[PDB]
């Protein structure tokens, strides 16, 4: 229940298929990770709350918790925590997405599919969207996607 | 098929990161089915 970014592993042996945020006693990751299944953690069993397809995410334990939002202007970290290896801190000035209704930040950063629910974080280390819903431009750029709190 | 979560660490900026990556601007739509896609 630890505030902390984890990994998403299904099992042969174990695969990593995604990541997420927890983060006021909610785990926090994107709905296209899990598909709404319910998840272990240790002894404990993770029941889903909310969740949206259209927003490609989902929190557990209770309502989404997250609410900071990229400034537009400031260089951002993606927290990848990708298979295999420990969790590292990428820097990048996001790109955006100009959509209909408005302006979404957007990262052109290409990390394993397992890496999909990975925070992007401000600097002042709040998470500002999750990484792994996006475009391919050949290179693919994940929009940063935020929740409703 | 049992799905399980582990820690992987703190939410926290790091000072020393490597840094990459471009910043395009791209105008694009999502669908029902949270696909985007992009438009001309």
């Amino acid at each position: 229940t630890t505030d902390g970014v984890y990994r998403v592993m299904t099992r042969l042996g174990s695969t990593q298929v995604g990541v997420g945020v927890m983060q006021e006693g909610v785990f926090h990751t994107m709905w296209h990770v899990t598909k709404g299944a319910a998840l272990r953690s240790g002894e404990g069993r993770l029941d889903p709350y909310w969740g949206d397809v259209k927003q490609d995410l989902v929190s557990y334990c209770g309502p989404w918790k997250l609410d900071a939002a990229w400034d537009g202007l400031s260089e951002v970290q993606l927290l990848a925590v990708p298979p295999g290896e420990r969790a590292k801190n990428i820097q990048t000035l996001p790109g955006i997405f100009k959509t209909k209704d408005g302006d979404i930040g957007a990262v052109a950063l290409d990390y394993p599919a397992g890496t999909s629910g990975s925070p992007i974080l401000d600097k002042s280390g709040r998470v500002i969207g999750l990484y792994g819903n996006g475009v391919v431009i050949g290179s693919y750029v994940s929009a940063i996607t935020q929740g409703k709190r | 098929v049992d799905m399980y979560i582990e820690r992987a660490g703190d939410i926290t900026w790091e000072k020393d990161a490597e840094v990459t990556g471009n910043s395009p601007r791209l105008d694009v739509a999502l669908d029902e089915s949270g696909d985007f896609s992009l438009v001309e």
